[PDB]
């Protein structure tokens, strides 16, 4: 079993816009040095908010098909993708990017920030669920483009368009589960159970947002 | 509307 010469270009042009992805050293330097204080910890997560969605932006640009969608339906799929992509590639940062010190200070900031236990603990179940995928970095890639390109987001106006540029990717997805996990069936099953997992953060954070009077007028206009 | 990713999409 092999993925088709197609199947691979499209792979490829995926794991190549996932690679560029690198966390700025601006950035870790700040989880290592700033003060543990519930306003410095908040200030970090909103900085790393901040820089996803202009890491999920350029993402989303080198998407095959992407820029072939109407002007109205790319920021469409954008907003809608944004908060699921932002939680996925959390769990790959914090399960395998971050060294082990680094990714205790940042839980341990996480935890600090005067952010409810009704957001963090889903979160953190969702990582450890992550992790006992033991994904490869083809399907953190493969995953991050079928969210993305998800066709039933609101407000878009050809559906059939972003259907057409998803269920390529699906079949990729299921054919590279064949062809290296052959003795574990369930396996693309268990992938699906992550897209299902991630729409509930949709809700989280939204309520998230309505709880504050912390106040990030930024992000608040991209989530809505 | 949509002024932040409208710009992001068109850099
Ligand atoms: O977004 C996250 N990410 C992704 C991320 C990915 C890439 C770049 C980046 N920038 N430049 N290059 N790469 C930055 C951040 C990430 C990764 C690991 C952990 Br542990 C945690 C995070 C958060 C999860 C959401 N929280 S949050 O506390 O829920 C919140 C506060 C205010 C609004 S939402 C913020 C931090």
């Amino acid at each position: 079993m092999e993925l088709t010469p197609d199947q691979q270009t499209l792979l490829h042009f995926i794991m190549d816009s996932y690679n560029k992805q690198r966390m700025p050293q601006e950035i870790t330097n700040k989880i290592l040095k700033e003060a543990f204080s519930a306003e410095e910890n908040f200030l970090i997560l909103t900085e790393m908010a901040t820089n996803h969605v202009q890491v999920l932006v350029e993402f989303t640009k080198k998407l095959p098909g992407f820029q072939t969608l109407d002007h109205e339906d790319q920021i469409a799929l954008l907003k809608g993708s944004a908060v699921e992509a932002m939680f996925l590639r959390s769990a790959e940062i914090f399960n395998k990017k971050l060294p082990s010190g680094h990714s205790d200070l940042l839980e341990a900031r996480i935890r600090n920030s005067g952010i409810s236990d009704e957001y963090i603990t889903p979160m953190f179940s969702f990582y450890k669920s992550i992790g006992e995928l033991k994904m490869t970095q083809e399907e953190y890639a493969l995953l991050t483009a079928i969210v993305i390109l998800s066709p039933d987001r609101q407000y878009i106006k050809d559906r059939e368009a972003v259907e057409k540029l998803q269920e390529p990717l699906l079949d990729v997805l299921q054919k590279l589960c064949k062809i290296h996990q052959p003795e574990n069936p369930q396996h693309f099953a268990c992938l699906l159970g992550r897209l299902t997992e991630l729409r509930t953060f949709n809700h989280h954070h939204a309520e998230m947002l309505m709880s504050w009077r912390k106040f990030t007028p930024l992000l608040c206009e991209i989530w809505d | 509307d949509h002024q932040l990713l409208r710009y992001l999409l068109d850099k």
